[PDB]
């Protein structure tokens, strides 16, 4: 790939959502990139904006 | 409008009368005044303030909906994406135009309906007494001093009192 930071090698990002009582199975042989816990998720009012705009 | 009484009928408008919307001049022997209907007025006022209620009522309010903008090219979703809200922004556009052009000429009608309700109302009470001369203005043909105007105005006025007057100085004198 071409240089960025240096390198030529990337890392693709995944995700997986577990509901409650599933259960998670990280199962390789090679280049993983495991995670480190969870994010907690929530239903709500939030969401994002794009602006370079003072607040 | 509907009615034909303002821009109509009657002339023009009075740039003098700053105390209420519709109102009355006169001209007996005691002289000239003006005089502001309260009643009308204020018929006209909150029949508009409340269409204007209803039209500026409760927004919106939308969190998290799709994007709008994109910065790289991907073609089927963004394509849909795009016209949807498109063809949105297109009807809100069309409503709100519409909207704007029936309540104009709806209150644009409503005020030219009470200024000629004010008009009968007032020619109702005046029975055989007067005549109307064509420009809003009924002539009366009786002595009408300054109570008497006054009780025209505050809807008192007994036409009896002064009928065979009015009758006489109409009917050939
Ligand atoms: C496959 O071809 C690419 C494309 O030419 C090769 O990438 C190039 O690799 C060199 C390192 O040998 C990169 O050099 C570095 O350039 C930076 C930026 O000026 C400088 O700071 C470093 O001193 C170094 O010279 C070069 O940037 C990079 N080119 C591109 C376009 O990304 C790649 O190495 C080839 N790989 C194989 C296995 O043949
Ligand atoms: C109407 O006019 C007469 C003359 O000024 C007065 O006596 C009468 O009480 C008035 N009525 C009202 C409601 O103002």
């Amino acid at each position: 790939r071409p240089w960025v930071r240096g390198l030529s090698s990337r890392i693709s990002i995944y995700w997986t959502i577990v509901k409650p009582g599933d259960v998670l199975v990280i199962n390789s042989n090679g280049n993983l990139i495991a995670p480190r816990g969870y994010f907690k998720m929530r239903t709500g009012k939030s969401s994002i904006m794009r602006s370079d705009a003072p607040i | 409008g509907l009615f034909g009484a303002i821009a109509g009928f009657i002339e023009n408008g009075w740039e003098g009368m700053i105390d209420g919307w519709y109102g009355f001049r006169h001209q007996n022997s005691e002289g000239t005044g003006q005089a502001a209907d309260l009643k009308s007025t204020q018929a006209a006022i909150d029949q508009i303030n409340g269409k204007l209620n209803r039209v500026i009522e409760k927004t919106n309010e939308k969190f998290h909906q799709i994007e709008k903008e994109f910065s790289e090219v991907e073609g089927r979703i963004q394509d849909l994406e795009k016209y949807v809200e498109d063809t949105k922004i297109d009807l809100w556009s069309y409503n709100a135009e519409l909207l704007v052009a029936l309540e104009n000429q709806h209150t644009i009608d409503l005020t030219d309906s009470e200024m000629n309700k004010l008009f009968e109302k007032t020619r109702r009470q005046l029975r055989e007494n007067a005549e109307e001369m064509g420009n809003g203005c009924f002539k009366i043909y009786h002595k009408c001093d300054n109570a008497c105007i006054e009780s025209i105005r505050n809807g008192t006025y007994d036409h009896d009192v002064y009928r065979d007057e009015a009758l006489n100085n109409r009917f050939q004198i």
